[PDB]
């Protein structure tokens, strides 16, 4: 997971009004990944890796 | 690393006991001949 914002909560409001507003709420992400892959190949002849 | 990428010197033959002489020495003739002792230069008979 990850946290994008925290959004905006609350404000400051003069004392008359009887009411209050919403704000706008934060966001939260989903994340994922990958795993990468090596790999390799070789030969020999056998005599001649027997013999050196 | 094929044998035919590289150099000689990785490989080292094997060292054989034995040598090879087609010379000849001829037969002598030598024990026919009459034998001489002489301690000096020169001679008579």
């Amino acid at each position: 997971m990850k946290i994008a914002d925290y959004g905006q909560l609350g404000e400051y409001t003069c004392d008359a009004k009887c009411d209050a507003e919403f704000g706008e709420p934060g966001n939260i992400r989903h994340l994922e990944g990958k795993t990468y892959d090596y790999r390799g190949v070789f030969c020999f002849n056998r005599k001649n890796l027997q013999e050196a | 690393f094929e044998a035919s990428t590289i150099g000689p010197a990785f490989f080292t033959p094997q060292v054989l006991a034995l040598e090879v002489d087609c010379n000849i020495e001829c037969a002598s003739l030598l024990d026919l001949y009459g034998q001489i002792e002489v301690s000096r230069s020169t001679f008579t008979y």
